[PDB]
């Protein structure tokens, strides 16, 4: 009982459904584009690692530009955002820094006062005042 | 204690107003902002909600797509909760780190129950023999925003 | 803060001539803030492919 593969056809259309747009030969001989095509996939799925850090990254430039602005940079902002007890996403303030920049101004003035505070208070060498945006509250 | 270029530590003198000026400018600039509200003269809202693990910016009218199944049936009413921001034109609103429920309301309409496109994931590795191929699909839910409504009560 | 389209788009990607002044100045620290400003890195739009940039005047 000899039996031959009828099929071969849909074997081979399936991997060159994935090749159509590669440039010269690749999309064409059955090789060339099989590895062509694992190559691709194997960038795919790095691509889908390296892009939450390239997102990221691009965020926090934006943020930098932002804070640049009014005068204050990327480490002292974030810090001092934080210190406040205000928990922003990066994506969610490079947004704020984009499409509402009276917003984020204020953050940027909020960050600031909550600094300047913060030397004052260190300097100041007592333990008593409590600035008004340096009190920490607890939720009930 | 003449000036040198050192001596003299390099940064702007820092002025803070006192506690009390600023209890007194705060009760009425709360007060103020308060009337706004009671007023009627915010034109439209923007809010940054926590949702399913992510952060958001959110408008009435608007789209967002959430990456996992949620058990609602598709068309009902869903409340968020956890918001952080709330800004408008002239004033905005920011919990520590979280908003009080009474202050603000956002609510939701679940549209879309879906399987997402199908993401190709593949392991290689050199002359080791060794591939794994795996397609992806991820239950997904998009919600259009309805509302953003803010109750005049802040003291 | 309501623009139509176009001019909205136009507004937002302008390119805006800045003028430095040089003299007596270590041409590292200058070369520092002029790169910036030459690559749009002060704009929160910033993007690689975007074609946004200034021009940078050093006198
Ligand atoms: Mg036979
Ligand atoms: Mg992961």
């Amino acid at each position: 009982l000899r039996s031959r593969v009828t099929d071969r056809y849909w074997r081979v259309q399936e991997v060159l459904k994935h090749a159509r747009h590669f440039r010269g030969r690749k999309n064409r001989c059955y090789r060339l584009a099989v590895r062509a095509v694992t190559r691709a996939f194997v960038k795919c799925t790095r691509a889908r690692r390296l892009k939450k850090r390239s997102l990221r990254t691009l965020w926090i430039n934006r943020i930098t530009a932002a804070s640049q602005e009014h005068g204050l940079k990327y480490p002292a902002f974030i810090i001092n955002l934080i210190k406040c007890q205000v928990e922003l996403n990066r994506k969610v303030l490079a947004d704020l820094a984009i499409y509402e920049p009276k917003t984020f101004k204020s953050l940027a003035a909020l960050a600031k006062r909550r600094r300047e505070e913060g030397f004052a208070a260190a300097l100041g060498d007592g333990k008593e005042p409590d600035g008004i945006f340096s009190r920490v509250v607890q939720h009930r | 204690v003449p000036k040198t270029s050192l001596g003299s530590p390099p940064w702007p003198d820092i002025v803070l107003p006192d506690p009390v000026e600023e209890t007194r400018h705060h009760a009425e600039v709360v007060g103020q902002v308060n009337e706004l509200i009671a007023a009627g003269r915010y034109g439209r809202l923007f809010a940054v909600v926590h949702f399913a693990g992510h952060q958001w910016k959110v408008t009435a009218e608007d789209l967002i797509l959430i990456e996992n199944e949620l058990d609602v049936a598709c068309g009902e009413r869903i409340r968020l909760e956890k918001v952080l921001l709330v800004g408008a034109d002239n004033f905005t609103l920011l919990g520590k780190p979280l908003l009080g429920k009474e202050l603000v309301r956002v609510e939701a309409t679940v549209i879309e129950k879906t399987e997402s496109w199908p993401k190709i994931n593949m392991k290689f590795q050199k002359r080791k023999n060794y591939q794994r191929k795996r397609i992806t699909v991820n239950p997904q839910t998009v919600l259009r925003i309805n509302s953003i409504e803010i109750a005049p009560c802040l003291c | 803060s309501s623009f139509s389209k176009a001019p909205q788009q136009w507004a937002t990607f302008a390119r805006v001539w800045y003028l430095l002044d040089g003299k007596m100045q270590p041409p590292g620290k200058l070369a520092a803030m002029a790169s910036v400003k030459l690559q749009g890195l002060h704009k929160p739009v910033y993007h690689q492919l975007s074609d946004c940039g200034d021009h940078v005047v050093i006198m």
